[PDB]
C-alpha cells in the first residue's frame, strides 16, 4: 500500500484484494486484518472505499495522455467495469473536484484539464521561453566548447 | 528517425517492444516514472504519441554528419537573416 | 555558485589603464592583478580591484609574484578606506589561459573562500560581452579523478551598481535613448550564425583530431536543446500562430489605420489654414 | 439560454447538448467603439473643414 503512493498501481483489484484479504490468512500479527478486513459493515465497506481509491486516484495519476481517451477502454485502463466507470466518471464529476469535459456524443471523452481553449498565451510561454532556452545555450556553448578546447 | 508522424501508432511498439496493446500503456506510464520521455499518447487511435526524450549517447557519424542540421542552421538561418535585412535593407537609415 | 556580480566599468577602466602600464613599462604581456569584491550574496559586487606586479616565466607558467607588501599591506590601508570589497578573486589576460590561473587561485583561496580568476580582455573586439568569471569548481568527471580545479564559466554580467554617470554618460557624446531593432537583429543574427560556425568547425575537430570531450559531457545534450524543436512540423504551432497573425493584423489594421485618421484630422487642418488662409 | 441563464447549444437531431461561452474580447469592442467615435469626431471635424474653406 506504501508504493501505492506513486502512479496509483493501476493494479488488478483481485490482486490488491489477495494481498490485504491473506492479511486475515496471517499465522502472525492478524490484528491488522481485523481492525481493517475483520469487519463487515465498514471493513468490506473498506472495499468499498478502496474500489473509491482506486478510481479516483487513477483518474488523478492517469492526467497526462489524456484528451483522447474512450468511454469503454476507459474501464478496460480502469480495473472496472463500463457502468462501473459510468457510476465512476459520474460521482467524480459531480464532485467535479477537477474540471473535465465530456459527452456521450461520441463516448471518447477524458478526465480532462480545462482542454485548452487558450490564446496566445500557449504561443507566447513556448516562443518566449525556448528562444530563451536557446539563447542560454548559445551563452554556455561558447563557455563549455572553450572549456573542452583549453588543453588545445 | 528525425521526422515527424510524432503521434506514432502502437503498432511498432506492440511488434518490436514485445509487449501488448492492454500494456504499452504501462509501457510508458512507467517511463513517466522513468522520466526521460513524457508523450502524450493518443487513446481514440490507440497512437503513442512522441514527446521530448533523453536522446542517445555517441552518434560519431552523427556527430560528423550533423552538418546537415548544425550548417543547415548556420547557413539558413544565416541566409534568411540576410533575406530579412535584404528586403528592410535601404530603411538602414 | 554565482550568477552575476557587479562588474563596474570603473574596474574596467583600472584593469585598463594598468594594461596600458604593462604594455608600457616593458615587455610583461599578461595583465594579471587581484580582484576584490564585498559577497553579499551569490550575487556580488565587482568595482574595485587591482593589479599585482607580477611576471610570467615563459615556460612553466606557474611562475609568479605577489608582494604581501604590495597587498596583504596594501589591504590593511585600503581596510580603514572601505572593508566592504573584500579580497575576493584575480583576473588574467590571454584568450584561453595559461597553466598557473589554477595554482594562483588556489594561493589566494585562503583569502577568499570562493576566489576568482577573470580572463580579461585587452582589446574590445568581442561581438558580445567582456571578461566573465571562474569561480572554484569541483568538476572531475564521471571517471572522477584526483578534483580538477580549471574554474568553469562561472556566469555574470555588466553591473552598473550605481549610475556614477555624471561623468560617464558625460563621455559618451554619440548615442540617444534608442526608440535599433534592425541592430539588434543583424547582431543577433551573425552572432548565432558564426557561434554555429564555430561548432561545426570545432566538431569537424572532434571527428578528425578532437579527444575524448569529442561528446565530453552536454554536447550530445546540447544536441539535445537542439532537440528541443528535432521541418520541425509545427503545425499545432501553425494554425496556433494563425490566430496569432489574426490578433497581429488585428493590431496592425486597428492601431494604424488609428494612425492614418489621426494625423489624417489635424495635419490636413493645419496645412489648409496656413494654406488658404494665408492668401 | 434566452436569457443568458445557459450558452450552448442543445439537440434533437443528435440529442446532445453541448454548453461553450468566451465572449470577452476588449481588442475588437474597445477599440472598434473607440474607432466608432473617432469617425464621429472627423464627421464633426469636416464641418471646421467645410468652413475655413469657404
Amino acid at each position: 500500500l506504501l508504493k501505492l503512493f506513486t502512479t496509483m498501481e493501476l493494479m488488478r483489484w483481485s490482486t490488491l484484494v489477495e494481498d490485504y484479504g491473506m492479511e486475515l490468512r496471517k499465522g502472525s500479527l492478524e490484528s491488522p486484518a481485523t481492525d481493517v478486513f475483520g469487519s463487515t459493515e465498514e471493513g468490506e465497506k473498506r472495499w468499498k472505499d478502496l474500489k473509491n481509491r482506486v478510481v479516483e486516484h487513477n483518474i488523478r495519476i492517469m492526467a497526462k495522455y489524456y484528451t483522447r481517451i474512450t468511454m469503454k477502454r476507459m474501464a478496460q485502463l480502469l480495473d472496472l467495469s463500463v457502468d462501473e466507470s459510468e457510476a465512476f466518471l459520474s460521482n467524480l464529476v459531480v464532485n467535479k473536484t477537477i474540471f473535465a469535459k465530456v459527452d456521450r456524443l461520441a463516448g471518447i471523452i477524458n478526465f480532462q484539464r480545462p482542454k485548452d481553449p487558450n490564446n496566445l498565451l500557449n504561443d507566447w510561454s513556448q516562443k518566449l521561453n525556448s528562444l530563451m532556452s536557446l539563447v542560454n545555450k548559445t551563452t554556455h556553448l561558447i563557455a563549455k566548447e572553450e572549456m573542452i578546447h583549453n588543453l588545445q | 528517425r528525425p521526422a515527424n508522424h510524432r503521434q506514432l501508432t502502437f503498432e511498432e511498439i506492440a511488434k518490436s517492444a514485445k509487449i501488448t496493446v492492454n500494456e504499452v500503456e504501462l509501457l510508458v506510464m512507467k517511463a513517466l516514472s522513468v522520466g526521460l520521455v513524457k508523450g502524450s499518447i493518443d487513446e481514440v487511435d490507440k497512437r503513442v504519441h512522441m514527446t521530448w526524450v533523453q536522446p542517445r549517447v555517441l552518434d560519431l557519424q552523427q556527430i560528423k554528419g550533423m552538418k546537415d542540421r548544425l550548417e543547415f542552421w548556420c547557413t539558413d538561418v544565416k541566409s534568411m537573416e540576410m533575406l530579412v535585412e535584404h528586403q528592410a535593407h535601404d530603411i538602414l537609415t | 555558485a554565482v550568477q552575476k556580480v557587479v562588474v563596474h566599468p570603473l574596474v574596467l577602466l583600472s584593469v585598463v589603464d594598468h594594461f596600458n602600464r604593462i604594455g608600457k613599462v616593458g615587455n610583461q604581456k599578461r595583465v594579471v592583478g587581484v580582484l576584490l569584491g564585498s559577497w553579499q550574496k551569490k550575487v556580488l559586487d565587482v568595482s574595485n580591484s587591482f593589479a599585482v606586479p607580477f611576471d610570467e616565466d615563459d615556460k612553466d607558467d606557474s611562475v609568479w609574484f605577489l608582494d604581501h607588501d604590495y597587498l596583504e599591506n596594501m589591504y590593511g590601508m585600503f581596510k580603514k578606506v572601505n572593508a566592504r570589497e573584500r579580497i575576493v578573486g584575480w583576473y588574467h589576460t590571454g584568450p584561453k589561459l595559461h597553466k598557473n590561473d589554477i595554482a594562483i587561485n588556489e594561493l589566494m583561496k585562503r583569502y577568499c573562500p570562493n576566489s576568482v580568476l577573470v580572463i580579461i580582455d585587452v582589446k574590445p573586439k568581442d561581438l558580445g560581452l567582456p571578461t566573465e568569471a571562474y569561480i572554484s569548481v569541483e568538476e572531475v568527471h564521471d571517471d572522477g579523478t584526483p578534483t580538477s580545479k580549471t574554474f568553469e564559466h562561472v556566469t555574470s554580467e555588466i553591473g552598473a551598481e550605481e549610475a556614477e554617470e555624471v561623468g560617464v554618460e558625460h563621455l559618451l557624446r554619440d548615442i540617444k535613448d534608442t526608440t535599433s531593432q534592425r541592430i539588434t537583429n543583424q547582431v543577433h543574427g551573425l552572432k548565432g550564425l558564426n557561434s554555429k560556425l564555430l561548432d561545426i568547425r570545432s566538431y569537424l575537430e572532434k571527428v578528425a583530431t578532437g579527444k575524448l570531450p569529442i561528446n565530453h559531457q552536454i554536447i550530445y545534450q546540447l544536441q539535445d536543446v537542439f532537440n528541443l524543436l528535432p521541418l520541425q512540423e509545427f503545425v499545432k504551432a501553425f494554425y496556433l500562430k494563425t490566430n496569432d497573425q489574426m490578433v497581429v493584423v488585428y493590431l496592425a489594421s486597428l492601431i494604424r489605420s488609428v494612425v492614418a485618421l489621426h494625423n489624417l484630422i489635424n495635419n490636413k487642418i493645419a496645412n489648409r489654414d496656413a494654406e488658404k488662409k494665408e492668401g | 439560454i434566452l436569457d443568458k441563464k445557459f450558452h450552448g447549444i442543445l439537440d434533437q437531431g443528435e440529442g446532445v447538448l453541448i454548453i461553450f461561452d468566451e465572449p470577452p474580447v476588449d481588442k475588437t469592442y474597445e477599440a472598434a467603439l473607440e474607432t466608432i467615435q473617432n469617425m464621429s469626431k472627423v464627421v464633426d471635424s469636416l464641418y471646421n473643414k467645410a468652413k475655413k474653406l469657404t
